[PDB]
């Protein structure tokens, strides 16, 4: 009973059983500051049964530094009371409550307990209870640029899924007598030692088909071993194997036992000596607070730092810790104790919310047990950070001024950012910018562009949008929401509904880009990423890239004249199947789904487009007869969809659907088995239908069968939609119409001059004249996965399952069919929060203008396994041109709008290079091998004139420059690479 | 993409392919027309086959789209000109040149593969009645490839 | 020398190398064991991304070292 219209993208990450168990779990959250509210928001969006908040502390102004559900009108009111109202709106299936008083025995009502902003004695008191009563306990802390997480799920935690990957499966070629399983040609099993597999369809060894898992001993990328199969048989042929994932038992220690001998999770292997330092430092913070009436050290105070370091020494001595304390790092922890950064809050809240989901679903591997993190490389160095500049000013940015200072706040308030995309990452980025105070000064501005509209499935991870906002523009809603969060952003956000690409360069032109300070990408495709990367390279602007997939995520930073661009590296491409496999010899459900999608396009989209283009273009037939691969196909489509098989009622649509069923599931299979009988052999004597090729069998139509009826219904409905008729869903009419159907006889054909042109002419003139059909059009079907009443996914599922039945492939359901056909990207709110936090931690590095490349970090993570890793960006490659140092990425030539001859002469005289090729856009302006006449005609023209002439398209008035690619050869003839040319018009 | 495309074009200029000749259409570098000569020891002897090559915006990180324009009677080439070649669907790597693709297509022409066919009827004729396949291929290359 | 490579999806790989091996040889070995072309591999050791043309000793990679094999993602 899960609402798949809302949890569509999250179900592809977690699953149905996981979310069913998750919707029966109660979560208590202690603390309602930025970290707590982030955790509660992510939990409410995830879909737990209910959330209870406990925070009776009255609101303070500084609390607004990372709490985005608090306003300045709420000062003096308990934080939970003012937060519950806004949290109750995120998800309608998750009630949110408040408790004014907490007792120990009251904790038994909750599946998970999250603790923030609590002293160590209270944490020990709570954990001593939750540990012996088997309640999951998570404790999180965020101090300036430092963070800590602790998880304790009990002594006998059971984890069903450990890595979150789909089970591995593969086709076998042979199994010897000693269990040596071999894969097919050039196929990798992908297993690891100790995995368990089960076999099916193994011929010659039926015993392996029982279904008992067996140990795997990997011997190579193509073979493995399972043991001894002497008794089961001598040798086995063909078959498939599927991995079996076994539950694991994880044993946690209590907080009291874990303080003495902690187990660390390392977010970065470059600094493996720090977590032991942070373990002492956070305990010293708790002791200091207990010794000063719950007051943390004041910002950048040396007396408090000295006292804190004395506490650290005392704690390290007491715990028998054999670690030499790094005084600078520990005192840094002391200085930033009162810091409250929205980026750290977002990062830790995403991590902790994922841990809560792990606790409530018993899926994915949890943290064991301490996770200490720092982003100390983000501390500014271009400004003064002292006790005078970091003291509070009684404003909403006190939690950030306590870390960065007032001068850095002035630097932040003057940013002019450009955000591309307004989805999940875009919403998180806008919220982080609003909390940080970005572009709230006299010279600050924010621009956000996005061409899409809000849908129901977007509300599951884009928390700025409500159900009332469905159908509106994403950018307008996001700007309004963040202007509500921070009122100082009123009049300083501009929203566009333009797609960023070659067609929007009149809006995001030179004037627009020259005023920016940085560009942040929040996109979902690589083409737009590459385009924005090229624009940033040309204008020399910093770029912040980020991406997510399920529980995985990454963030990258591109810095002018320092690092390489986003397009300097390659990613694995999308996998496309061979056409022969798809058309004739499928063996996976993905092949049949691709075939079904192509069938949908070929039945309901292409013929309609041809018919419509015939009735619009007066010279369509003449052009198509010579500019098409199959003009005969176009003519046949037009004839069939106009005259021959035009339905005058829905019954004719039903009969048409029945005919198409026969055509695509009974007759083509008969023809295929006529060409390649089941007993046929290859050229080497091997059977033809063996291994990856599965022998099909024709389907006979049976109305009582569910898949056949589904196909008929969906096909008839889509045909009626094409012709604008009134469809029906009652099975009575279908059964009545299909009862009186006489299939035409079919017999597969054995096969065995220039008059065909006359036949094509006769077909063409037989069509009704376009003049007789004015104002008549057929409605094409545009694929739409997200609507469940247009019969698109229904038709694709029915066709895919029927073709699977043809080849004896295991059919799927509508859920997996929608996942595959729709090319849906699994999405999570926790991963979005983590990536936004990392991006906003790099943003402050960009604002400070750090020059060294070791101060920046590209981040990668997978929350399913609890893996975090960071690495320095790659420096842009250098080169030598005319004995000069040239950056291969960020350098260019600036030339006036000279002539082609003058450009060549300039490159000869100045750089000592001979120009061989000159191109602009997708045109070849000049090549060394062109005939002398063409060159002599093209030499005395200016570059703009040459481009206009070659492209036959005048340059637009807003076009202020041209980018030219040039390939040149040196005097010796060696090819030397040079940077691009920027011609100024 | 432009740099590598021009490098390939110049290399084609620097070495006569003899059996092939590819070049941009007009002045567009993302649309080439290539010519292939039927091998002498093949049913397509003395035939000129035109192919259209479409370079994607992501070249060389995505395969070029190569389609026959001349009608050919081959088990691995259908009526739309689609070619059953692995290096064009999922075995493409950013290290293959157009000359290699043309050599692969010529090798495909000189001997078909009926065991993994794209046109089952032509493959059936090839496997069972070879002489009829020879006559049909000769007729098709005389009718369409010569003009 | 024997080193370990951990993927972003949790898989573990064991490579038998020597301190004088270049990063290209290690990438070729990873391709052999995984089928990932060297130009698409992102290897991280101790917070540094390994670049082609250098040796293991340039990064002070010794026996039982752990590398991370990562990749970029396209959602958002
Ligand atoms: P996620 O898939 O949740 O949201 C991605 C958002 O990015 C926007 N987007 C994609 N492609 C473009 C271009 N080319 N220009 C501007 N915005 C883009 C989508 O509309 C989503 O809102
Ligand atoms: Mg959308
Ligand atoms: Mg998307």
């Amino acid at each position: 009973t899960i609402d798949e219209g809302l949890y569509s993208r999250q179900l592809y990450v977690l699953g149905h059983e996981a979310m069913k168990q998750m919707s029966q779990s109660n979560v208590l959250i202690i603390g309602c500051k930025g970290l707590g509210v982030e955790i509660a928001k992510n939990v409410c969006l995830a879909g737990v049964k209910s959330v209870t908040l406990y925070d009776p502390q009255p609101t303070r102004i500084e609390d607004l530094s990372s709490q985005y559900f608090l306003t300045e009108d709420d000062i003096g009111v308990p934080r939970a009371k003012v937060t519950v109202s806004k949290l109750a709106e995120l998800n309608q299936y998750v009630p949110v409550s408040v408790v004014d008083e907490l007792s120990t025995e009251y904790l038994k009502n909750f599946k998970c307990v999250v603790v923030t902003e609590t002293s160590l004695t209270k944490q020990l008191e709570i954990n001593d209870f939750t540990h012996k009563n088997h309640i999951a306990y998570i404790a999180a802390d965020s101090r300036g640029l430092f963070g800590s997480i602790f998880c304790d799920f009990g002594e006998n935690f059971i984890c069903t899924d450990t890595d979150g990957n789909e089970p591995l499966t593969g086709m076998i070629a042979s199994i010897t007598d000693d269990g040596v399983v071999t894969m097919l040609e050039e196929t990798r099993h992908g297993l690891e030692n100790g995995d368990f597999v089960k076999f099916t369809e193994v011929k010659g060894m039926p015993g392996l088909n029982d279904g008992t898992p067996r140990k795997v001993e990997v011997k190579g990328p193509y073979t493995f071993s399972i043991g001894s199969v002497k008794d089961l048989g001598s040798a086995g042929y063909n078959g498939v194997f599927t991995q079996v994932k076994v539950p694991t038992k994880i044993s946690f220690k209590s907080l009291r036992e874990s303080l003495k001998d902690p187990e660390y999770v390392y977010p970065d292997f470059g600094k493996m000596m720090r977590p032991p330092q942070y373990h002492i430092a956070f305990q010293a913070l708790s002791a200091f607070a207990d010794a000063h009436e719950g007051s943390l050290p004041r910002p950048r105070n040396d007396i408090d730092a000295a006292e804190f370091f004395e506490f650290c020494k005392k704690i390290a001595s007491t715990l028998q810790f054999d670690v030499e304390l790094d005084e600078k790092l520990i005192k840094e922890i002391s200085y930033q104790a009162r810091g409250d950064l929205v980026a750290m809050s977002a990062f830790l809240g995403g991590a902790v919310a994922q841990e809560v989901l792990k606790a409530t679903t018993s899926k994915f591997y949890p943290l064991k047990q301490y996770f200490y993190f720092d982003s100390l490389e983000s501390l500014p160095s271009s400004v003064t950070i002292s006790e005078e500049t970091c003291k509070p000013r009684g404003c909403r940015y006190d939690g950030q001024i306590a870390v960065f200072g007032s001068e850095f706040q002035e630097k932040i308030a003057s940013l002019s950012t450009f955000l591309v995309g307004a989805g999940a990452i875009g919403c998180e980025m806008l919220k982080n910018w609003a909390m940080m105070g970005v572009a709230t000064g006299e010279s600050g501005h924010i621009s956000v562009t996005d061409m899409d509209s809000i849908e129901k499935s977007n509300l599951n991870r884009q928390f700025l949008f409500r159900p009332r906002d469905v159908g509106k523009l994403k950018s307008e809603c996001a700007s309004t929401a963040v202007s509500i969060m921070n009122p100082s952003l009123t009049g300083k956000i501009t929203s566009y509904q333009e797609r960023v690409g070659p067609e929007s360069e009149g809006i995001f032109g030179d004037e627009f880009f020259e005023k920016l300070s940085l560009v942040t990408n929040a996109l979902d495709n690589v083409e737009a990423r590459m385009y924005v990367d090229r624009r940033c390279v040309f204008f020399e602007k910093p770029l912040l890239e980020s991406g997510t997939l399920g529980t995985k995520g990454n963030t990258q930073v591109v810095v002018p004249h320092l690092t390489e661009s986003y397009g300097s590296s390659q990613d694995p491409p999308e996998k496309s199947f061979p056409i022969c496999t798809l058309k004739n010899f499928p063996n996976r459900i993905e092949h049949t789904i691709a075939w079904a999608r192509d069938l949908f396009e070929g039945l309901f989209k292409q013929p309609i487009d041809n018919v419509n283009m015939y009735l619009s273009s007066p010279n369509f037939l003449e052009t198509s007869l010579k500019t098409s691969s199959n003009p005969r196909e176009v003519l046949e489509n037009i004839r069939d969809y106009l005259v021959t098989e035009k339905p005058l009622s829905f019954e004719e649509c039903i009969m048409w659907a029945r005919l198409q069923f026969d055509k695509f599931f009974n007759n083509n299979i008969q023809q295929l088995l006529f060409n390649f009988p089941k007993d046929s052999v290859t050229s080497t004597g091997q059977p033809f239908w063996s291994g990856p090729k599965r022998a099909p069998t024709p389907l006979s139509f049976d109305i009582h069968n569910r898949e056949h009826f589904d196909f008929i219904v969906a096909a008839a409905s889509l045909y009626a939609f094409n012709y604008g008729l009134k469809s029906e869903t009652d099975p009575a009419i279908y059964e009545r119409v299909l009862a009186g159907y006489n299939p035409p006889p079919f017999a597969p054909k054995s096969g065995i001059a220039n008059k065909d042109k006359q036949e094509l002419k006769s077909i063409a003139d037989s069509l009704p004249p376009p003049s007789s059909l004015v104002g008549f059009r057929l409605t094409p079907a545009e694929f739409e996965k997200d609507d469940d009443s247009n019969h698109h996914i229904d038709f694709i599922t029915a066709a895919s399952n029927l073709r699977a039945m043809n080849y004896d492939i295991t059919p799927a359901d509508r859920f997996k069919t929608k996942f595959v056909a729709g090319k849906i990207v699994p999405a999570m709110c926790t991963s979005t929060a983590v990536v936004s936090g990392l991006v906003c931690l790099e943003l402050v590095k960009l604002v400070d203008g750090k020059k060294k490349i070791e101060e920046y970090k590209n981040g990668f993570f997978n929350l399913a396994i609890g893996l975090f890793t960071f690495s320095d960006p790659i420096a842009s490659p250098k080169m030598k041109v005319n004995g000069k140092e040239i950056d291969k990425i960020w350098d260019r030539y600036n030339l006036p709008d000279c002539t082609l001859q003058e450009l060549i002469d300039y490159f000869q005289k100045e750089e000592g290079l001979e120009v061989t090729m000159l191109s602009s856009g997708v045109s070849l302006l000049y090549a060394n091998f062109q005939p002398p006449k063409k060159l002599a005609e093209r030499l005395p023209l200016k570059i703009s004139e040459l481009v206009e002439q070659i492209t036959k398209k005048k340059l637009e008035p807003f076009r202020k420059h041209l980018v030219l690619e040039i390939c040149c050869d040196d005097a010796n003839g060696e090819d030397v690479e040079v940077p691009f040319i920027c011609i100024k018009l | 993409a432009l740099k590598r495309i021009n490098r390939e074009l110049a290399d084609l200029g620097k070495d006569p392919p003899s059996s092939s000749s590819a070049g941009p259409v007009g002045d567009d570098l993302f649309h080439w027309q290539a010519t292939i000569m039927g091998p002498a020891d093949s049913p397509y002897a003395g035939g000129v086959f035109f192919l259209s090559i479409h370079f994607p915006t992501d070249y060389p990180f995505k395969p070029p789209k190569v389609n026959f324009t001349t009608r050919i009677y081959h088990p691995n080439i259908n009526s739309n000109g689609s070619i059953c070649l692995d290096i064009l669907r999922d075995q493409w790597s950013p290290a293959l040149t157009i000359s290699k693709v043309l050599l692969s297509i010529s090798s495909l022409l000189t001997d078909p593969n009926p065991d993994d066919p794209l046109v089952p009827e032509i493959a059936h004729v090839y496997k069972t009645d070879r002489s009829r396949y020879e006559l049909s291929a000769r007729e098709w290359t005389r009718k369409y490839a010569i003009g | 020398m024997q080193i370990f490579v951990k993927t972003l999806t949790g898989k573990t790989i064991t490579l038998e190398v020597e301190s004088s091996d270049t990063i290209d040889n290690v990438k070729s070995k990873i391709q052999d064991k995984e089928g990932i072309p060297p130009d698409q591999q992102r290897l991280i050791f101790a917070g540094k991304q390994l670049e082609d043309g250098r040796t293991l000793s340039d990064y002070n990679i010794q026996k039982e070292s752990t590398l991370h094999l990562v990749l970029r993602l396209r959602g958002g």
